[PDB]
This record gives structure tokens, sequence and C-alpha cells, in this order.
């Protein structure tokens, strides 16, 4: 239940970040609907494939939220990007948007399952623990792709406030105005710098190699364990 | 044991193989996957940075949330180069231009998913009480991994691409395509 | 579909490498025996007097 509560919260925290970037209830209500659709879907799958609601499956849902919201964000954001580049009605934009990212979405769902599925193949004791995540997460992101080209575009087509050419929202007064005016300006500096660092190549390869070094280091020094020893609120005393 | 332990190194090998293969098929290339595969360490560095900092172990919960970070990192990489590549094919733009134009298109959605997810798992790292140990492990790893993935990658992916394009160009580059 | 892969030779190759890798891993896990279980099953009641 304590994990459950965290899902509920993370969804609520997600919906807040969304409101920030997306600027409008109905827009940000889109990725908010997607996440529990998939999560609930996953509980269906688990039940079919014969699993149970356990600590690992639950965390699986939890971790799934990142993968889920990204499918949703990617779709909504794209449509919104289109509406500002090329000033288009909602239905039109999503219709050309989904054409433009549908491939990547199904492609990626595969590349990713390559990083989760192998987990389902550990052997003995260790195996079953890891298998739980593997099916859950893989299931959950299948539903996510499926949902992202069945429901997300429908929602994106209906519920999106039309955006005009160049209306990046720098113009509206109030805090959202600042954030948009800041983001726009911040964006430029981001490419102004990437424009710059690209000119060198060299200096950043070593920088990268440093990171690889450090990673290797921090990893080989960091200890290992299976599962933490939770305070169960009970314990034993033995007398000999 | 008993009866064989330590099987993961082998599975992450086929895993790192199948991942390249799929990406190879996705980009219709053997050379481009590298400008996605190279983002893997940009999130591990942060997952590690955190678990040590906070005094954690490499446990089942740390591992799984590491992948989740690897996945999202990879996805964002994938979409950036997908966007850059499709700007030198569908339109006819140069390497630097295709990269820049792609990477600004992809910046908003990435900050979007990062903040929402990091913030989203904050309840876990902050958590105390029942099941806390679990929640803290899962949450700390992902939190660190997601921070360093975001900040590192968005300045590293643009590089990976333009670097691997240049080590595997065939004299048809670079200036500007048409048509 | 074939016209698909006449344009995407890597994608063609990739599918092959995966099917093969899969089989490779299969060869290791797989049991080895002379025949599959092909006798019928039996149960025997033993008593002593
Ligand atoms: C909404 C977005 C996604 C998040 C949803 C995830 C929910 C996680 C639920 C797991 C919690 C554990 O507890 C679970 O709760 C349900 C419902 O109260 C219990 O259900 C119980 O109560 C009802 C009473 O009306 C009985 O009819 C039922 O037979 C009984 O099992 C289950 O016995 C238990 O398995
Ligand atoms: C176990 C047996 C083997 C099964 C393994 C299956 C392989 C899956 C690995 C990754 C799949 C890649 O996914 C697919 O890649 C191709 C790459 O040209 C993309 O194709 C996209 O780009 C090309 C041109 O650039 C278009 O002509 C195409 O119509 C379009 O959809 C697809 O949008 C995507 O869905
Ligand atoms: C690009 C594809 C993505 C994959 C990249 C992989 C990089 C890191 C991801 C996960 C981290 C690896 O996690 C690794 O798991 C195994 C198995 O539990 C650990 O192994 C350790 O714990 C277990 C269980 O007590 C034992 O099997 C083993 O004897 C011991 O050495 C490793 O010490 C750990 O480092």
């Amino acid at each position: 239940h304590e994990v459950v509560k965290t899902l509920v919260e993370a969804i609520i925290l997600v919906f807040l970040v969304m409101y920030l970037f997306l600027q409008n209830f109905r827009a940000t209500l889109i990725p908010t609907i997607a996440v529990p659709v998939v999560l609930l879907g996953t509980f269906a799958v688990l039940a079919a494939f014969g699993f149970s609601i356990n600590t690992l499956t639950m965390f699986g849902m939890v971790l799934a939220i990142g993968l889920l919201v990204d499918d949703a964000i990617v779709v909504v954001e794209n449509v919104e990007r289109v509406m500002a580049e090329e000033g288009l009605p909602p239905k039109e934009a999503t219709r050309k948007s989904m054409g433009q990212i549908q491939g990547a979405l199904v492609g990626i769902a595969m590349v990713l399952s390559a990083v989760f599925v192998p987990m389902a193949f550990f052997g003995g004791s260790t195996g079953a623990i890891y298998r739980q995540f593997s099916i859950t997460i893989v299931s959950a992101m299948a539903l996510s792709v499926l949902v992202a080209l069945i429901l997300t575009p429908a929602l994106c087509a209906t519920m999106l406030k039309p955006i005009a050419k160049g209306d990046h929202g720098e113009g509206k007064k109030g805090f959202f105005g600042w954030f948009n005016r800041m983001f726009e300006k911040s964006t430029h500096h981001y490419t102004d710098s990437v424009g710059g660092i690209l000119r060198s190549t060299g200096r950043y390869l070593v920088l990268y190699l440093i990171i690889v070094v450090g990673m290797a280091y921090l990893f080989v020094r960091l200890p290992s364990s299976f599962l933490p020893d939770e305070d169960q609120g009970v314990f034993m005393t033995m007398v000999q | 044991e008993r009866l064989s332990g330590n099987q993961a190194p082998s599975l992450y090998a086929i895993s790192l193989i199948v991942v390249f293969l799929c990406l190879a098929a996705l980009y219709e290339s053997w050379s481009i996957p590298f400008s996605v595969m190279l983002v893997v360490p940009l999130g591990v560095i942060g997952a590690l940075l955190a678990a040590t900092f906070r005094g954690l172990t490499n446990d089942v919960y740390f591992q799984v949330g590491l992948l989740t970070t690897i996945g999202l990192s990879a996805k964002n990489a994938i979409l950036i180069v997908e966007f850059a590549k499709d700007l030198m094919d569908k339109e006819g733009k140069g390497l630097i231009e295709a990269t820049l134009d792609a990477v600004r298109m992809r910046l908003r959605p990435i900050l979007m998913t990062s903040l929402a997810f990091i913030l989203g798992v904050m309840p876990l790292v902050i958590s105390t009480g029942a099941g806390s140990g679990a929640q803290n492990a899962v949450g700390t790893g992902v939190m660190g991994g997601m921070v360093t993935a975001t900040v590192l990658a968005i300045f590293f992916v643009p590089v990976f691409f333009v670097v691997v394009r240049r080590r595997f160009s065939r004299k048809n580059e670079d200036i500007e395509h048409s048509h | 579909m074939p016209n698909f892969f006449i344009d995407r030779p890597i994608f063609a190759w990739v599918i092959a490498i995966i099917i093969m890798l899969a089989g490779g891993l299969a060869i290791l896990k797989l049991p080895v025996a002379q025949y599959p279980t092909i006798a019928p099953p039996a149960v025997t009641i033993s008593a002593s007097y």
C-alpha cells in the first residue's frame, strides 16, 4: 500500500510538471490519462500471464511511469511543436505528427525490450525476482505504445487548444509568460553552446572517456547485495 | 550458488548485442547505433554517484532502476538522431544544421520527461517507514541517473552523432544536401 | 515485403542475426537425449504375503 500511494503521488507530481510546460488543463490532462490506462492495462496482463501484486511488480509499475509518460509527452509535445511551426488546427497537426513519430515509437519499444527482456532469463531464485520486473515493465510499455497510437492521438486531436504560428506563449502575462519567455531564451543558449562545443569535438571525447573511467571506478568500488533487510516491525530472540 | 551464479554479465552481452542490432535496423546503418549506444554511461555515472553518496549497495532494486534510466536515456538519444538523420534525408540539410535543428526540437520534451520523472520519484528517495529500504534504493538510483542522463546527454548526443557521421562518411558529405 | 527488404538489406541481415543468436542460446540450454519420452507411463503396486 505504501508503494501504491507513491504511484498516486508520482502521477500527481507528473500532472504538475505537465501543467508547467503545457500551460493548460486539457493538454496536461492527456499524459495524465495515459499513465493509469497503461498501468491498469498491465495489471490485466500480469493476471493473464499469472503473476501477482508484489513488491517488485509494484515497483515495476512505478518505474514504468517514466517510460509511460515519455510516450505520452513525446506525442503531445510533437503536435504542439507542429502547431507553432506551421500554424495548424489540432486534428490536422496530430494527424501529420503521428505520421512522423509512429515509426520511432514502435521501433523504440523493441530496442527497449532488448534491455528489459534479458532480465527475465536469470536462473534460479535470483531469476524469479528479476523476471517480475521484466514482464511488468515490458508489458507496460507494449500497452504504452499501443495506447500512444490509439488513444493519445484521439485525445490530442480533440482536446488540444489550437496554437497559432509563432505563438510560443512568450506573449501571455503572468508567471507562465516569464517561464515561456525564459524557456525560449534558454533554448537558444542551449543551441548556441551546442553550436560551440560541436566546433571542437576533441575536448569532449576525453571528457567522455573520463566519465567512462569514473563510472568504471565508482562501479567496481560500490558493494553488492541482493535485497535490503526491511524493518518488519517484528523480530526474534532465541535462548540456548 | 550452486549450480552456477553470475549469469548477468553474459545476458547484458547479448542484450548489448540485440540493442545494437535493432538500432542498426532502425537507422539502416551499422555506424549510427553508436551515437545512441554511447549514452549508456551518462546515466550510470549518476546512479553510481548517488548510491555511493547515500551509502547504498548494488542491489536488485538498484539494478532495475538503472536500466529504466538506461532506457529513457537511450530513447531520447534515439529520437534526437532520428530527428537529425531525417533532416538530412527528407529535407536536405548539412551535418551541423541537421544536428542543431534536431537537438532544439528535442530539448523541451526531454526536460519535460526528466523533471516529471525525477520529481515523480522524489517521494521514494524522501520516503521513511514501511518498505522504506526498498523505496529508497529504487528511488535514489533512478534520481541520480536521471539527473546526469539529462544534463550530460543533451551536450553529448549532438557530439556522438556528428562524430560518428564523420568517422563513417563516404565523401558525399558534409556541406549541404540537395535534393 | 521482399521489395521492402531489397531496399533495407541491413534490416534483412538484422532479423537473421537475431534468429541466429536466439538459436545459439537455444543450443546451449537444450537437453540432449536419444529419443524423446516415447514409452507410455506405468504405475506398479507391490505387495508381499
Ligand atoms: C489507478 C492507477 C493505477 C494504480 C492502481 C493499483 C492498485 C493496487 C492494489 C493492491 C492493494 C492490495 O489489496 C487489494 O485491494 C483489493 C481492493 O480493495 C482487495 O479486494 C478485496 O475487497 C473487496 C471488497 O469490496 C472484495 O470484494 C474482494 O474480494 C477483496 O479481495 C484485494 O483483496 C487486494 O488484493
Ligand atoms: C525474432 C525474429 C526477428 C524480429 C526482430 C525485429 C526487428 C526490430 C528492430 C528495430 C525495428 C525498427 O523499426 C522500424 O525501422 C524502420 C527503419 O527503416 C522504420 O521505417 C521508417 O523509415 C523508413 C525510411 O527511413 C520508411 O521508409 C519506413 O516506411 C518508415 O516506417 C520504421 O518506422 C520502424 O518501425
Ligand atoms: C545497453 C544495455 C543495458 C545494459 C547495461 C548494463 C550495465 C549495468 C546494469 C545493471 C548492473 C549489473 O548488475 C550486476 O548484477 C549481478 C547479479 O545480481 C551482480 O552479481 C552479484 O550479485 C548476485 C546476487 O547476490 C550474484 O549473482 C553474484 O555472485 C554477484 O557478483 C553484479 O555484481 C552486478 O553488477
